[PDB]
RNA sequence: GUCAUGGAGGUAGAGCACUGUUUGGACUAGGGGACCGAAUUCAGAUAAACUCCGAAUGCCAUGUACUUA
RNA sequence: UGGGGCGGUCGCCUCCUAAAGAGUAACGGAGGCGCCCAAAGGUUCCCUCAGAAUGGAUGGAAAUCAUUCGCAGAGUGUAAA
RNA sequence: CUGGUAGUUAUGGCGAGAAGGUCACACCCGUUCCCAUCCCGAACACGGUAGUUAAGCUUCUCUGCGCCAAUGGUAGUUGGGGGCUUCCCCCUGCGAGAGUAGGUCGCUGCCGGG
């Protein structure tokens, strides 16, 4: 069930954070509005 | 008095048949009537069964089976 | 048999709880908020001598006119507010008093506001 | 016998009897007392053969109160086992004395035979005593 | 022939400064488990309950309401 | 308020005048109507809650709170969280209305009453009224009604004693 | 090292205000056509893993005090 | 490792031993961990528990209501402090 | 005199009894508007003052509960010395807990009305 993800920004393609979520409860890719250093604004980032 | 969650309701007239007493009262049954007393109040008139002025203890079908015998 | 619930205590309560957050320093003083049924009042404290430093009510001698309950705390937010401007206050935190920031509160905190006092 | 129905720790350390006992010094229900004159452990067997001893002197008249209860309890090992691996498994129960506590109690009989029979229960104890009066 | 046998190793709690020692701003004046002792002036809490100056003075232990504690550090 | 005109016309005085009451608020009043039906038979049962749940609106007009459950208690196969019970509260002009169309109307079709026990009380200012089905309400007719809970009406009096309550339910109407 | 001043810390002792263990008396919920017996109270005990209290020492600092390396 | 073997244990967290700062051993006395949560995190606003007695009661020792008493006798994802 | 707002370990609290007022403060009336109920104008929010001191609030009296609290004595104990060493005794310094004499129905600061 609990796994390691992986957040990945819509635009740049950088694998910027990590995280865990619960595979049965959150079967669905998460969506998160993170911070992007490279373009340094927020970005939006999605599980690989 | 949340907007739609709530029923209908709306005043109405309830008679009995044994005192006729027209006693406006709220409800949410309308009885699909229309009577004109208490004028302002017009209320759509409810049929009601034994009342407060009815029955013994509180102030003081089977005919058939009277068809037979008598 | 029921006992009614006392405004004033639950009131004091929860002027209590956000007092622990709001702390009137000489330079930032605290600008308390009392409501009645009948007006409004303001005052202008500091915590580190406790001591008041301006103030204004609806029963004042001036905001002698008065309309529906809010322009009465229109009137005396912008008094407050004068007074406080004309003895050098500029800098000031708004203690809440325990009620709601909407209807009378709120807008005496506005009159407040678009005087020099930067709340 | 006297045996706690419940202990919340099974084991328990030995502990000390220093110092005068720190309190029930003094008789309060009956008349008579046994009053430890030096500090021992009893343990729940001697309680027992001394209150038989006592009640049967007085052919079942009178009333008599048992003012120590052992609480602690103590653990051995069998012959045949080196030291170490572990506490070994209780035993029995105890209760340590200090001086100066008053630990039996007579009430209903006249002088003569409350004194025999605290003198009859005070040769089971391993502890020096004397009969006081309240 | 034993169940126990185990334990955890010492988290070297208690006070790390004394009453009217100067201190310098951000060093720890007490570890501890929950809040045994309360943050008065010029003190912070941290993130396990740790006590730290934030500027540089004396370190009191005070007395809040009856049955709790405060330290504070007042600067020179 | 023809109700409201009965209990200020004359029974306020009559009370100022029965108890000799230092001011005129010391008059006990009716504050609050509270129903709860007692469903907690329906552990698995899901349309037993929701036709419960209609029943209190037609016979109220207010939407009825469902209420969860306190503890988790194994003996009655419950848990923590179940949907126990409903909970419907009138107040203000819907006392005297729902006190209305009770007494004089949805009450008189009991089969058998001759009065409650005066000692039925609390002993403390308040009452508690029991019906053992949902068809002594005119509203709510045969064929809809599928099952018959019976739950408990509450009546509440700022009354400062027992008596003085049972003597204003008496004067209002049925004790 | 001592003296004066300020602190953190709950051991010895003691105590029953919490939690366990526990004695005698009164009454009793509950079941019983009187008998067991929950909870309340009176009086009396007990505790390394109990605490409404709580020392002597030790410890950390301040001093401009007096000696000493 | 109170000779070695058989038995048990080997890393981390909480309490007692531990002698009122910190630290402190024994094959000494008791327990847990190798996770979980997309809200069981952040912020703003609001409020307060266990239990007992009395009445309706389908429904009893115990469900859901109403009043009174009630400083925590509850709760705090999980072991203890 | 009263309304608002702070400090101080309840000597300030709990409980009991009396008096007061529409100057203030409340109860109170209403839900058109702003706003709100896992339902309910009860609360919150808004608009008003026919009635009330019944309660809130203020003042006054007490020792019933609670709380604070000596002096003397005692347990314990640093240092030194003794015994018949489950433990005990003597000299000097420190010195409780319990019990009690006694104290308490608060004391202070600022602003606005009378
Ligand atoms: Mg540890
Ligand atoms: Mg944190
Ligand atoms: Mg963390
Ligand atoms: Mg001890
Ligand atoms: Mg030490
Ligand atoms: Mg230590
Ligand atoms: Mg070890
Ligand atoms: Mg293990
Ligand atoms: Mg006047
Ligand atoms: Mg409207
Ligand atoms: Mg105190
Ligand atoms: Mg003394
Ligand atoms: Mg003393
Ligand atoms: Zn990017």
């Amino acid at each position: 069930m609990r796994v390691n993800i992986t957040l990945e920004c819509t635009e740049c393609g950088d694998r910027n954070y990590i995280t865990t979520k619960n595979k049965r409860e959150n079967p669905e890719r998460i969506e998160l509005k993170k911070y992007c250093p490279r373009l340094r604004r927020v970005t939006l980032h999605r599980e690989t | 008095m949340k907007t739609g969650i709530h029923p209908e309701y709306r005043p109405v007239v309830f008679v009995d048949t044994s005192t006729d007493f027209k006693f406006l009262s709220g409800s949410t049954k309308s009885s699909s009537e229309t009577i004109k007393w208490e004028d302002g109040n017009e209320y759509p008139l409810l049929r009601v069964e034994i009342s407060s002025d009815s029955h013994p203890f509180y102030t003081g079908g089977r005919v058939d089976r009277f068809n037979k015998k008598y | 048999m029921i006992t009614k619930i006392d405004k004033n205590k639950v009131r004091k309560k929860r002027h209590a709880r956000v007092r622990s957050k709001i702390s009137g320093t000489e330079s930032r003083p605290r600008l308390n908020v009392f409501r009645s049924n009948k007006n409004i009042y303001a005052q202008v404290i500091d915590d580190v001598n406790g001591v008041t430093l301006a103030s204004a009510s609806n029963l004042d001698k001036d905001f002698g006119s008065a309309e529906s309950k809010v322009d009465a705390a229109s009137k005396v937010g912008e008094l407050v507010a004068k007074r406080a401007s004309e003895k050098g206050i500029t800098s000031v935190t708004f203690d809440r008093g325990g009620y709601l920031y909407h209807g009378r509160v709120k807008a005496l905190a506005e009159a407040a506001r678009e005087n020099g006092l930067e709340f | 016998m006297l045996v706690p129905k419940r202990v919340k720790y099974r084991r328990e350390f030995r502990g000390n009897m220093r110092g005068r006992a720190k309190g029930g010094t003094e008789v309060a229900f009956g008349e008579y007392g046994l009053q430890a004159v030096e500090a021992s452990w009893i343990t729940n067997r001697q309680i027992e053969a001394a209150r038989i001893a006592m009640t049967r002197y007085m052919k079942r008249g009178g009333k008599v109160w048992i003012k120590i209860f052992p609480h602690k309890s103590y653990t051995s090992k069998p012959i045949g086992v080196r030291m170490g691996k572990g506490k070994g498994a209780p035993e029995g129960w105890v209760s340590p004395v200090k001086r100066g506590k008053i630990m039996f109690e007579i009430a209903g009989v006249p002088e003569d035979v409350a004194r025999e029979a605290l003198r009859l229960a005070a040769h089971k104890l391993p502890v020096k005593t004397k009969i006081v009066k309240r | 022939s034993t169940s126990n046998g185990r334990d955890s190793e010492s988290k070297r709690l208690g006070a790390k400064r004394a009453d009217g020692q100067f201190v310098t701003g951000g060093s720890i004046l007490y570890r501890q488990r929950g809040t045994k002792i309360y943050p008065g002036t010029n003190v912070g809490r941290g993130g396990d309950d740790t006590l730290f100056a934030k500027t540089d003075g004396v370190v009191r232990f005070e007395r809040m309401g009856r049955d709790k504690k405060k330290v504070s550090v007042y600067p020179e | 308020n023809r109700l409201k005109d009965q209990y200020l016309k004359e029974i306020v005085p009559a009370l100022m005048s029965k108890f000799n009451y230092d001011s005129v608020m010391e008059v006990p009043k009716i504050d609050k109507i509270v129903i709860n039906t007692g469903v907690g038979d329906a552990t698995a049962n899901a349309k037993v809650l929701d036709s419960a749940v209609e029943e209190l609106a037609l016979i109220t007009g207010q939407k009825p709170v469902i209420t969860k459950a306190k503890n988790s208690i194994a003996g009655f196969r419950l848990r923590e969280g179940m949907p126990i019970g409903a909970k419907v509260t009138l107040r203000g002009e819907r006392m005297y209305d729902f006190l209305d169309k009770l007494v004089t109307v949805s009450l008189p079709r009991v089969r058998d009453f001759r009065g409650v026990s005066k000692k039925a009380f609390d002993g403390r200012g308040n009452y508690t009224l029991g019906v053992r089905e949902q068809l002594i309400f005119p509203e709510i007719d045969y064929d809809q009604v599928s099952k018959v809970r019976g739950m408990d009406v509450v009546i509440v009096t700022t009354a400062k004693s027992d008596e003085e309550s049972h003597e204003l339910l008496t004067q209002l109407g049925m004790p």
